[PDB]
Protein backbone atom coordinates (compact mmCIF):
# COMPACT_ATOMS: atom_id res chain seq x y z
CA UNK A 1 0.00 0.00 0.00
CA UNK A 2 2.91 2.36 1.18
CA UNK A 3 4.31 1.79 -2.34
CA UNK A 4 1.07 2.89 -4.10
CA UNK A 5 0.59 5.66 -1.66
CA UNK A 6 4.04 7.07 -1.94
CA UNK A 7 5.75 6.25 -4.54
CA UNK A 8 3.04 5.93 -7.36
CA UNK A 9 0.77 9.00 -5.32
CA UNK A 10 -1.92 7.43 -7.02
CA UNK A 11 -5.18 7.10 -4.83
CA UNK A 12 -5.46 3.23 -3.41
CA UNK A 13 -8.37 1.09 -1.58
CA UNK A 14 -7.20 -1.27 1.06
CA UNK A 15 -9.12 -4.17 2.60
CA UNK A 16 -8.10 -5.39 6.14
CA UNK A 17 -10.01 -8.62 7.37
CA UNK A 18 -9.45 -9.03 10.36
CA UNK A 19 -7.37 -6.41 12.39
CA UNK A 20 -8.63 -8.65 15.02
CA UNK A 21 -6.51 -11.55 13.60
CA UNK A 22 -3.75 -9.24 13.78
CA UNK A 23 -4.14 -8.35 17.67
CA UNK A 24 -4.78 -12.15 18.36
CA UNK A 25 -2.16 -13.14 16.41
CA UNK A 26 0.02 -10.96 18.60
CA UNK A 27 -1.11 -11.76 22.10
CA UNK A 28 -0.56 -15.73 21.29
CA UNK A 29 3.47 -14.93 19.91
CA UNK A 30 3.15 -12.62 23.35
CA UNK A 31 2.88 -15.56 25.90
CA UNK A 32 5.77 -17.51 24.14
CA UNK A 33 7.87 -14.70 24.29
CA UNK A 34 7.84 -14.54 27.60
CA UNK A 35 5.16 -11.48 28.41
CA UNK A 36 3.77 -11.07 31.55
CA UNK A 37 -0.06 -10.96 29.82
CA UNK A 38 -2.14 -8.21 30.28
CA UNK A 39 -5.76 -7.69 31.30
CA UNK A 40 -7.94 -10.62 29.19
CA UNK A 41 -4.67 -12.38 28.12
CA UNK A 42 -3.59 -9.91 25.24
CA UNK A 43 -0.29 -9.07 25.11
CA UNK A 44 0.87 -5.69 26.66
CA UNK A 45 2.47 -4.41 23.44
CA UNK A 46 -1.16 -4.39 21.91
CA UNK A 47 -1.73 -0.86 22.12
CA UNK A 48 1.33 0.11 20.86
CA UNK A 49 1.38 -2.44 18.09
CA UNK A 50 -2.19 -1.65 17.26
CA UNK A 51 -1.54 2.24 17.08
CA UNK A 52 1.84 1.59 14.58
CA UNK A 53 -0.28 -0.52 12.51
CA UNK A 54 -2.95 1.98 12.03
CA UNK A 55 -0.70 4.98 11.72
CA UNK A 56 0.79 3.92 9.06
CA UNK A 57 -2.64 3.52 7.38
CA UNK A 58 -3.25 6.96 6.67
CA UNK A 59 -3.23 9.92 4.35
CA UNK A 60 -0.64 11.97 3.73
CA UNK A 61 0.03 14.77 1.61
CA UNK A 62 1.48 12.05 -0.83
CA UNK A 63 -1.69 10.45 -0.93
CA UNK A 64 -5.06 9.24 0.26
CA UNK A 65 -5.46 5.54 1.05
CA UNK A 66 -9.38 4.60 1.51
CA UNK A 67 -9.16 1.51 4.33
CA UNK A 68 -11.99 -0.79 5.42
CA UNK A 69 -11.23 -2.69 8.38
CA UNK A 70 -12.98 -5.83 9.92
CA UNK A 71 -12.73 -6.51 13.51
CA UNK A 72 -14.01 -9.75 14.91
CA UNK A 73 -15.21 -9.21 18.09
CA UNK A 74 -14.69 -12.06 20.03
CA UNK A 75 -18.18 -13.12 22.09
CA UNK A 76 -19.41 -9.68 20.48
CA UNK A 77 -18.16 -8.00 23.58
CA UNK A 78 -17.32 -4.93 22.49
CA UNK A 79 -16.08 -4.12 26.34
CA UNK A 80 -13.15 -6.45 25.21
CA UNK A 81 -9.97 -4.95 25.55
CA UNK A 82 -8.90 -5.56 21.96
CA UNK A 83 -12.00 -4.14 20.18
CA UNK A 84 -11.93 -1.72 22.34
CA UNK A 85 -8.29 -0.37 21.58
CA UNK A 86 -9.59 -0.92 17.66
CA UNK A 87 -12.61 1.55 18.28
CA UNK A 88 -10.17 4.14 19.38
CA UNK A 89 -8.35 4.31 16.00
CA UNK A 90 -11.19 4.38 13.48
CA UNK A 91 -12.13 7.57 11.69
CA UNK A 92 -15.55 6.13 11.46
CA UNK A 93 -17.07 2.88 12.82
CA UNK A 94 -20.69 0.87 11.62
CA UNK A 95 -20.72 -1.58 14.42
CA UNK A 96 -23.37 -3.94 13.34
CA UNK A 97 -25.05 -6.33 15.84
CA UNK A 98 -25.85 -10.07 16.02
CA UNK A 99 -29.68 -8.81 17.72
CA UNK A 100 -30.20 -6.78 14.41
CA UNK A 101 -28.91 -9.51 13.05
CA UNK A 102 -31.53 -11.75 14.47
CA UNK A 103 -34.33 -8.94 13.53
CA UNK A 104 -33.58 -10.22 9.96
CA UNK A 105 -32.34 -6.77 8.50
CA UNK A 106 -29.69 -7.33 6.43
CA UNK A 107 -27.16 -4.72 6.67
CA UNK A 108 -27.32 -5.62 9.91
CA UNK A 109 -25.70 -2.52 11.10
CA UNK A 110 -26.80 -1.11 14.56
CA UNK A 111 -28.48 2.35 14.20
CA UNK A 112 -27.78 3.67 17.52
CA UNK A 113 -24.09 2.06 17.20
CA UNK A 114 -22.71 4.12 14.60
CA UNK A 115 -20.71 7.51 13.89
CA UNK A 116 -18.37 9.02 11.72
CA UNK A 117 -17.11 12.62 12.02
CA UNK A 118 -18.43 12.63 8.45
CA UNK A 119 -21.61 12.70 10.01
CA UNK A 120 -21.87 16.54 10.46
CA UNK A 121 -24.60 19.40 9.38
CA UNK A 122 -21.27 21.32 8.04
CA UNK A 123 -20.15 18.41 6.02
CA UNK A 124 -23.21 16.80 4.66
CA UNK A 125 -25.24 20.20 5.45
CA UNK A 126 -28.38 21.09 7.69
CA UNK A 127 -31.26 19.10 6.02
CA UNK A 128 -29.17 15.88 5.97
CA UNK A 129 -28.36 16.23 9.32
CA UNK A 130 -31.93 17.58 10.47
CA UNK A 131 -33.57 14.00 8.73
CA UNK A 132 -30.47 11.94 10.35
CA UNK A 133 -31.80 13.70 14.16
CA UNK A 134 -34.92 12.76 13.62
CA UNK A 135 -33.96 8.99 12.64
CA UNK A 136 -31.84 8.43 15.82
CA UNK A 137 -34.40 10.23 17.76
CA UNK A 138 -37.31 8.54 17.13
CA UNK A 139 -35.21 4.96 17.19
CA UNK A 140 -33.87 5.92 20.36
CA UNK A 141 -37.81 6.16 21.72
CA UNK A 142 -38.22 2.79 20.37
CA UNK A 143 -35.31 0.95 22.07
CA UNK A 144 -36.33 3.54 25.39
CA UNK A 145 -39.66 1.75 25.17
CA UNK A 146 -38.62 -1.99 24.58
CA UNK A 147 -38.96 -2.32 28.52
CA UNK A 148 -42.29 -1.40 28.16
CA UNK A 149 -43.73 -3.37 25.17
CA UNK A 150 -42.42 -6.27 26.73
CA UNK A 151 -43.72 -6.13 30.29
CA UNK A 152 -47.34 -4.44 28.87
CA UNK A 153 -48.98 -4.51 25.30
CA UNK A 154 -48.02 -1.30 23.01
CA UNK A 155 -52.12 -0.26 23.85
CA UNK A 156 -50.96 0.39 26.79
CA UNK A 157 -48.50 2.94 25.25
CA UNK A 158 -49.55 6.53 25.48
CA UNK A 159 -51.26 7.17 21.80
CA UNK A 160 -48.59 9.75 21.15
CA UNK A 161 -45.88 7.22 21.49
CA UNK A 162 -47.59 4.92 19.89
CA UNK A 163 -47.72 6.75 16.60
CA UNK A 164 -43.96 6.95 17.20
CA UNK A 165 -43.53 3.38 17.76
CA UNK A 166 -45.33 2.55 14.36
CA UNK A 167 -43.22 4.77 12.60
CA UNK A 168 -40.27 3.42 14.25
CA UNK A 169 -41.50 -0.07 13.45
CA UNK A 170 -41.86 1.10 10.07
CA UNK A 171 -38.27 2.96 9.59
CA UNK A 172 -36.47 -0.10 10.96
CA UNK A 173 -37.91 -2.31 8.61
CA UNK A 174 -37.34 0.62 6.00
CA UNK A 175 -33.81 0.21 6.76
CA UNK A 176 -33.22 -3.05 5.25
CA UNK A 177 -31.87 -2.72 1.95
CA UNK A 178 -31.21 -5.63 -0.60
CA UNK A 179 -27.32 -6.47 -1.43
CA UNK A 180 -26.23 -7.32 -5.11
CA UNK A 181 -23.80 -9.32 -3.97
CA UNK A 182 -26.20 -10.91 -0.85
CA UNK A 183 -28.12 -11.52 -4.03
CA UNK A 184 -28.17 -15.38 -3.78
CA UNK A 185 -28.42 -15.17 -0.10
CA UNK A 186 -31.54 -12.89 0.03
CA UNK A 187 -32.61 -14.25 -3.21
CA UNK A 188 -33.82 -10.65 -3.76
CA UNK A 189 -31.70 -8.78 -6.43
CA UNK A 190 -29.87 -5.68 -4.97
CA UNK A 191 -30.71 -2.15 -5.24
CA UNK A 192 -28.45 0.93 -4.83
CA UNK A 193 -30.10 3.94 -4.05
CA UNK A 194 -28.28 7.54 -4.51
CA UNK A 195 -27.24 9.93 -1.63
CA UNK A 196 -29.53 12.49 -2.87
CA UNK A 197 -32.73 10.08 -3.20
CA UNK A 198 -31.96 8.25 0.37
CA UNK A 199 -32.43 11.69 2.24
CA UNK A 200 -35.33 12.32 0.05
CA UNK A 201 -36.66 8.90 1.31
CA UNK A 202 -36.34 8.94 4.78
CA UNK A 203 -37.50 12.69 5.01
CA UNK A 204 -41.14 11.49 3.45
CA UNK A 205 -40.74 8.61 5.73
CA UNK A 206 -40.53 10.90 9.04
CA UNK A 207 -43.19 12.74 8.18
CA UNK A 208 -45.30 10.18 7.75
CA UNK A 209 -46.24 10.48 4.24
CA UNK A 210 -45.90 7.15 3.21
CA UNK A 211 -46.78 6.06 6.70
CA UNK A 212 -50.31 3.89 5.72
CA UNK A 213 -49.09 1.02 4.46
CA UNK A 214 -47.70 -2.43 6.19
CA UNK A 215 -44.74 -3.02 7.57
CA UNK A 216 -43.93 -5.78 6.13
CA UNK A 217 -44.32 -3.40 2.61
CA UNK A 218 -41.08 -1.91 4.32
CA UNK A 219 -39.65 -4.77 5.05
CA UNK A 220 -36.79 -6.16 2.54
CA UNK A 221 -36.85 -3.76 -0.61
CA UNK A 222 -35.25 -0.74 -1.17
CA UNK A 223 -35.87 3.27 -2.03
CA UNK A 224 -39.25 4.80 -1.15
CA UNK A 225 -40.19 4.38 -4.68
CA UNK A 226 -39.90 1.21 -4.90
CA UNK A 227 -41.86 0.43 -0.78
CA UNK A 228 -45.08 2.47 -2.99
CA UNK A 229 -44.53 -0.12 -5.74
CA UNK A 230 -44.71 -2.86 -3.10
CA UNK A 231 -47.17 -1.82 -1.36
CA UNK A 232 -49.19 -2.21 -4.73
CA UNK A 233 -47.66 -5.74 -4.98
CA UNK A 234 -49.06 -6.54 -1.32
CA UNK A 235 -52.40 -5.05 -2.26
CA UNK A 236 -53.00 -7.74 -5.03
CA UNK B 1 -21.82 -3.92 37.74
CA UNK B 2 -22.74 -6.61 35.09
CA UNK B 3 -23.46 -8.86 37.95
CA UNK B 4 -25.45 -5.64 40.61
CA UNK B 5 -27.02 -4.06 37.39
CA UNK B 6 -28.60 -7.51 36.43
CA UNK B 7 -29.46 -8.35 39.86
CA UNK B 8 -31.15 -5.11 40.99
CA UNK B 9 -33.01 -5.11 37.42
CA UNK B 10 -34.00 -8.94 37.90
CA UNK B 11 -35.63 -8.08 41.27
CA UNK B 12 -37.38 -5.05 39.70
CA UNK B 13 -38.73 -8.04 37.11
CA UNK B 14 -39.72 -10.00 40.26
CA UNK B 15 -41.57 -7.39 41.80
CA UNK B 16 -43.08 -6.74 38.71
CA UNK B 17 -44.31 -9.66 38.41
CA UNK B 18 -45.80 -10.03 41.60
CA UNK B 19 -47.43 -6.61 41.48
CA UNK B 20 -48.99 -8.44 37.99
CA UNK B 21 -50.10 -11.21 39.92
CA UNK B 22 -51.66 -9.79 42.77
CA UNK B 23 -53.46 -7.37 40.43
CA UNK B 24 -54.71 -10.52 38.60
CA UNK B 25 -56.28 -12.20 41.82
CA UNK B 26 -57.82 -8.90 43.02
CA UNK B 27 -59.21 -8.03 39.56
CA UNK B 28 -60.75 -11.93 40.11
CA UNK B 29 -62.23 -10.96 43.09
CA UNK B 30 -63.59 -6.87 42.32
CA UNK B 31 -64.65 -8.85 38.93
CA UNK B 32 -67.62 -11.02 40.49
CA UNK B 33 -69.14 -8.04 42.21
CA UNK B 34 -69.39 -6.70 38.80
CA UNK B 35 -70.97 -9.50 37.52
CA UNK B 36 -73.88 -9.45 39.55
CA UNK B 37 -74.37 -5.90 39.54
CA UNK B 38 -74.67 -5.91 35.46
CA UNK B 39 -76.99 -9.20 35.50
CA UNK B 40 -79.52 -6.96 38.17
CA UNK B 41 -79.18 -4.28 36.01
CA UNK B 42 -80.00 -6.07 32.76
CA UNK B 43 -82.84 -7.36 33.76
CA UNK B 44 -84.03 -3.88 35.13
CA UNK B 45 -83.42 -2.52 31.57
CA UNK B 46 -85.53 -5.61 29.83
CA UNK B 47 -88.20 -3.83 31.68
CA UNK B 48 -87.82 -0.82 29.73
CA UNK B 49 -86.98 -2.27 26.71
CA UNK B 50 -90.42 -4.08 26.59
CA UNK B 51 -92.63 -0.75 26.55
CA UNK B 52 -89.96 0.52 23.73
CA UNK B 53 -90.10 -2.61 21.78
CA UNK B 54 -93.93 -3.11 21.99
CA UNK B 55 -94.53 0.36 21.43
CA UNK B 56 -92.53 0.19 18.26
CA UNK B 57 -89.07 2.13 19.05
CA UNK B 58 -88.53 3.74 15.52
CA UNK B 59 -87.27 6.61 15.49
CA UNK B 60 -76.87 18.17 16.07
CA UNK B 61 -77.54 14.62 18.29
CA UNK B 62 -75.50 13.68 21.67
CA UNK B 63 -72.99 10.99 21.67
CA UNK B 64 -72.42 9.96 25.28
CA UNK B 65 -69.51 7.59 26.09
CA UNK B 66 -68.33 5.81 29.49
CA UNK B 67 -64.82 4.76 29.91
CA UNK B 68 -63.95 4.68 33.84
CA UNK B 69 -60.62 7.52 35.19
CA UNK B 70 -58.53 4.65 35.25
CA UNK B 71 -56.23 2.51 32.77
CA UNK B 72 -54.62 -0.16 32.75
CA UNK B 73 -57.85 -2.04 31.86
CA UNK B 74 -56.58 -3.49 28.38
CA UNK B 75 -57.80 -1.56 25.22
CA UNK B 76 -60.87 -0.98 26.59
CA UNK B 77 -60.17 2.59 26.97
CA UNK B 78 -59.02 2.94 22.99
CA UNK B 79 -60.93 -0.13 21.22
CA UNK B 80 -64.32 2.36 22.53
CA UNK B 81 -62.38 5.37 21.43
CA UNK B 82 -61.62 4.37 18.30
CA UNK B 83 -65.22 3.09 17.91
CA UNK B 84 -66.02 7.00 19.30
CA UNK B 85 -63.96 8.13 16.09
CA UNK B 86 -65.47 6.05 13.45
CA UNK B 87 -69.44 7.30 14.09
CA UNK B 88 -67.98 10.52 15.06
CA UNK B 89 -67.17 11.01 11.34
CA UNK B 90 -70.38 10.19 10.66
CA UNK B 91 -71.74 13.02 12.74
CA UNK B 92 -71.42 16.48 11.92
CA UNK B 93 -70.35 18.02 15.28
CA UNK B 94 -72.31 16.13 17.69
CA UNK B 95 -71.05 17.09 21.11
CA UNK B 96 -69.53 13.98 23.36
CA UNK B 97 -70.40 13.56 27.02
CA UNK B 98 -67.51 11.66 28.16
CA UNK B 99 -68.33 9.78 31.51
CA UNK B 100 -65.00 8.89 32.82
CA UNK B 101 -61.25 10.34 31.99
CA UNK B 102 -59.26 7.30 29.86
CA UNK B 103 -62.07 8.22 26.69
CA UNK B 104 -62.13 11.57 27.47
CA UNK B 105 -58.69 12.75 26.90
CA UNK B 106 -58.41 10.21 23.72
CA UNK B 107 -61.95 11.60 22.33
CA UNK B 108 -60.18 15.40 23.18
CA UNK B 109 -57.11 14.17 20.68
CA UNK B 110 -59.72 13.71 17.97
CA UNK B 111 -61.74 16.74 18.46
CA UNK B 112 -61.58 19.50 21.10
CA UNK B 113 -64.63 21.14 19.09
CA UNK B 114 -66.96 18.61 19.65
CA UNK B 115 -66.32 17.84 23.77
CA UNK B 116 -68.56 20.19 25.86
CA UNK B 117 -69.21 17.79 29.22
CA UNK B 118 -67.27 15.59 31.05
CA UNK B 119 -67.40 13.56 34.02
CA UNK B 120 -64.75 12.58 36.79
CA UNK B 121 -64.73 10.20 39.64
CA UNK B 122 -66.94 7.65 38.54
CA UNK B 123 -64.73 4.86 37.53
CA UNK B 124 -63.00 3.85 40.95
CA UNK B 125 -66.48 2.97 42.28
CA UNK B 126 -68.87 0.34 41.12
CA UNK B 127 -71.95 1.97 39.14
CA UNK B 128 -74.70 3.24 41.09
CA UNK B 129 -78.25 4.49 40.82
CA UNK B 130 -77.22 7.74 42.66
CA UNK B 131 -74.59 8.42 39.78
CA UNK B 132 -76.82 8.07 37.03
CA UNK B 133 -79.21 9.61 38.89
CA UNK B 134 -77.36 12.82 39.19
CA UNK B 135 -75.16 12.50 35.78
CA UNK B 136 -78.92 12.39 34.05
CA UNK B 137 -79.90 15.20 35.83
CA UNK B 138 -76.69 17.17 35.00
CA UNK B 139 -76.96 15.66 31.49
CA UNK B 140 -80.82 17.11 30.94
CA UNK B 141 -80.21 20.39 32.78
CA UNK B 142 -76.51 21.34 30.93
CA UNK B 143 -76.82 19.90 27.69
CA UNK B 144 -80.95 20.47 26.92
CA UNK B 145 -81.22 16.75 25.85
CA UNK B 146 -84.29 17.21 23.99
CA UNK B 147 -82.44 19.67 21.76
CA UNK B 148 -80.76 16.20 20.22
CA UNK B 149 -83.02 14.03 18.26
CA UNK B 150 -81.16 11.01 18.75
CA UNK B 151 -78.85 10.60 21.36
CA UNK B 152 -76.80 7.25 21.52
CA UNK B 153 -74.72 6.09 24.11
CA UNK B 154 -70.90 4.23 24.09
CA UNK B 155 -70.06 1.53 26.49
CA UNK B 156 -68.21 -2.00 26.22
CA UNK B 157 -70.17 -4.94 26.07
CA UNK B 158 -68.81 -7.50 27.86
CA UNK B 159 -69.18 -9.73 25.02
CA UNK B 160 -67.96 -12.94 26.47
CA UNK B 161 -65.85 -13.11 30.14
CA UNK B 162 -62.91 -13.29 28.20
CA UNK B 163 -63.94 -10.29 25.44
CA UNK B 164 -65.20 -7.64 25.44
CA UNK B 165 -67.14 -5.57 21.80
CA UNK B 166 -67.43 -1.49 22.36
CA UNK B 167 -71.14 -1.59 22.19
CA UNK B 168 -73.65 1.70 21.85
CA UNK B 169 -76.73 1.70 21.49
CA UNK B 170 -79.42 4.61 20.86
CA UNK B 171 -81.18 6.14 23.75
CA UNK B 172 -84.89 7.35 22.25
CA UNK B 173 -85.93 10.87 22.68
CA UNK B 174 -89.22 12.42 24.16
CA UNK B 175 -89.72 12.61 19.82
CA UNK B 176 -89.85 8.66 19.73
CA UNK B 177 -92.32 8.42 22.57
CA UNK B 178 -94.38 11.23 20.80
CA UNK B 179 -94.72 9.58 17.47
CA UNK B 180 -94.44 6.01 18.10
CA UNK B 181 -97.51 4.44 17.92
CA UNK B 182 -97.18 3.56 21.91
CA UNK B 183 -100.87 5.06 22.13
CA UNK B 184 -101.79 2.52 19.96
CA UNK B 185 -99.98 0.06 22.18
CA UNK B 186 -100.35 1.30 25.77
CA UNK B 187 -103.00 3.94 27.39
CA UNK B 188 -102.30 7.08 29.38
CA UNK B 189 -104.54 9.89 29.24
CA UNK B 190 -102.71 13.43 28.94
CA UNK B 191 -102.56 14.71 32.47
CA UNK B 192 -99.57 12.89 32.51
CA UNK B 193 -96.34 14.08 30.67
CA UNK B 194 -95.37 10.49 30.20
CA UNK B 195 -92.90 11.69 27.12
CA UNK B 196 -91.03 14.13 29.56
CA UNK B 197 -91.41 11.43 32.71
CA UNK B 198 -90.21 8.65 30.67
CA UNK B 199 -88.23 10.02 29.17
CA UNK B 200 -86.56 11.09 31.77
CA UNK B 201 -86.55 7.59 33.88
CA UNK B 202 -85.47 5.79 30.96
CA UNK B 203 -82.36 8.04 30.32
CA UNK B 204 -80.89 7.53 33.64
CA UNK B 205 -82.58 3.92 33.67
CA UNK B 206 -80.82 3.05 30.24
CA UNK B 207 -77.42 4.74 31.32
CA UNK B 208 -77.19 3.06 34.18
CA UNK B 209 -77.38 -0.49 32.95
CA UNK B 210 -75.08 0.89 30.15
CA UNK B 211 -72.65 1.66 33.25
CA UNK B 212 -73.13 -1.84 34.84
CA UNK B 213 -72.13 -3.45 31.53
CA UNK B 214 -69.44 -1.13 31.07
CA UNK B 215 -67.51 -1.56 34.10
CA UNK B 216 -67.70 -5.29 34.33
CA UNK B 217 -66.40 -5.10 31.27
CA UNK B 218 -63.20 -2.93 32.17
CA UNK B 219 -62.67 -5.27 35.41
CA UNK B 220 -62.98 -8.08 33.35
CA UNK B 221 -60.31 -6.78 30.59
CA UNK B 222 -58.33 -5.65 33.78
CA UNK B 223 -58.10 -9.55 34.81
CA UNK B 224 -57.35 -10.43 30.95
CA UNK B 225 -54.55 -7.81 30.66
CA UNK B 226 -52.84 -8.32 34.10
CA UNK B 227 -53.06 -12.59 33.34
CA UNK B 228 -51.18 -12.15 30.02
CA UNK B 229 -48.87 -9.13 31.32
CA UNK B 230 -48.12 -11.94 34.58
CA UNK B 231 -47.05 -14.52 31.68
CA UNK B 232 -44.56 -11.96 29.62
CA UNK B 233 -43.03 -11.01 32.94
CA UNK B 234 -42.34 -14.80 33.21
CA UNK B 235 -40.37 -15.18 30.26
CA UNK B 236 -38.45 -12.04 31.31
CA UNK B 237 -37.29 -13.45 34.58
CA UNK B 238 -36.15 -16.79 32.63
CA UNK B 239 -34.26 -14.79 30.21
CA UNK B 240 -32.54 -12.73 32.84
CA UNK B 241 -31.73 -15.84 35.09
CA UNK B 242 -30.10 -16.76 32.40
CA UNK B 243 -27.88 -13.60 31.91
CA UNK B 244 -27.98 -13.57 35.71
CA UNK B 245 -26.09 -17.39 36.35
CA UNK B 246 -23.87 -16.04 32.91
CA UNK B 247 -23.02 -13.54 34.52
CA UNK B 248 -22.34 -14.96 37.66
CA UNK B 249 -19.90 -17.62 36.27
CA UNK B 250 -18.31 -14.82 34.23
CA UNK B 251 -17.34 -12.74 37.02
CA UNK B 252 -15.75 -15.82 39.09
CA UNK B 253 -14.28 -16.56 35.99
CA UNK B 254 -12.50 -13.26 35.78
CA UNK B 255 -12.13 -12.32 39.06
CA UNK B 256 -10.01 -15.65 39.43
CA UNK B 257 -7.76 -14.92 36.26
CA UNK B 258 -6.47 -11.91 37.98
CA UNK B 259 -5.59 -14.08 41.11
CA UNK B 260 -3.84 -16.54 38.75
CA UNK B 261 -1.91 -13.90 36.52
CA UNK B 262 -0.84 -12.25 39.99
CA UNK B 263 -0.25 -15.73 41.56
CA UNK B 264 1.97 -16.52 38.54
CA UNK B 265 4.45 -13.86 38.54
CA UNK C 1 -85.40 18.85 39.33
CA UNK C 2 -85.73 15.96 36.81
CA UNK C 3 -88.20 13.18 37.92
CA UNK C 4 -85.37 10.90 38.25
CA UNK C 5 -83.30 12.99 40.24
CA UNK C 6 -87.09 13.71 42.43
CA UNK C 7 -87.37 9.57 42.14
CA UNK C 8 -83.55 9.42 43.78
CA UNK C 9 -84.04 11.76 46.18
CA UNK C 10 -86.92 9.89 47.48
CA UNK C 11 -84.90 6.25 47.76
CA UNK C 12 -81.95 7.98 49.67
CA UNK C 13 -84.37 9.25 52.17
CA UNK C 14 -86.09 5.98 52.04
CA UNK C 15 -82.86 4.10 53.71
CA UNK C 16 -83.43 6.47 56.34
CA UNK C 17 -85.42 2.95 57.51
CA UNK C 18 -84.45 1.54 61.12
CA UNK C 19 -82.46 -1.20 59.25
CA UNK C 20 -79.74 -0.74 57.05
CA UNK C 21 -76.53 -2.54 54.70
CA UNK C 22 -73.71 -1.47 53.24
CA UNK C 23 -74.53 -1.83 49.90
CA UNK C 24 -77.68 0.48 50.50
CA UNK C 25 -75.08 3.36 52.53
CA UNK C 26 -72.74 3.19 49.01
CA UNK C 27 -76.15 3.62 46.72
CA UNK C 28 -76.57 6.35 49.02
CA UNK C 29 -73.09 7.72 49.04
CA UNK C 30 -71.09 9.00 45.96
CA UNK C 31 -69.28 11.72 44.54
CA UNK C 32 -67.80 13.11 41.34
CA UNK C 33 -66.99 15.98 39.83
CA UNK C 34 -69.00 17.19 35.91
CA UNK C 35 -66.80 19.41 34.36
CA UNK C 36 -67.33 21.53 31.57
CA UNK C 37 -65.68 22.29 28.46
CA UNK C 38 -65.36 24.08 25.30
CA UNK C 39 -65.42 24.53 21.65
CA UNK C 40 -61.17 23.57 24.51
CA UNK C 41 -61.45 25.10 27.56
CA UNK C 42 -62.83 23.87 30.59
CA UNK C 43 -65.05 25.70 32.85
CA UNK C 44 -63.80 24.55 37.19
CA UNK C 45 -64.49 21.46 37.82
CA UNK C 46 -67.90 21.36 39.98
CA UNK C 47 -68.56 18.58 42.34
CA UNK C 48 -71.84 16.64 41.12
Amino acid sequence: AEYFRDEEGQDVLLFIDNIFRFTQAGSEVSALLGRIPSAVGYQPTLATDMGLLQERITTTKKGSVTSVQAVYVPADDLTDPAPATTFAHLDATTVLSRGISELGIYPAVDPLDSKSRLLDAAVVGQEHYDVASKVQETLQTYKSLQDIIAILGMDELSEQDKLTVERARKIQRFLSQPFAVAEVFTGIPGKLVRLKDTVASFKAVLEGKYDNIPEHAFYMVGGIEDVVAKAEKLAA
Amino acid sequence: ATLKEVEMRLKSIKNIEKITKTMKIVASTRLSKAEKAKISAKKMDEAEQLFYKNAETKNKELIVAITSDKGLCGSIHSQLAKAVRRHLNDQPNADIVTIGDKIKMQLLRTHPNNIKLSINGIGKDAPTFQESALIADKLLSVMKAGTYPKISIFYNDPVSSLSFEPSEKPIFNAKTIEQSPSFGKFEIDTDANVPRDLFEYTLANQMLTAMAQGYAAEISARRNAMDNASKNAGDMINRYSILYNRTRQAVITNELVDIITGASS
Amino acid sequence: ISYAAYLNVAAQAIRSTELQTASVLNRSQTDAFYTQYKNASEPTPITK
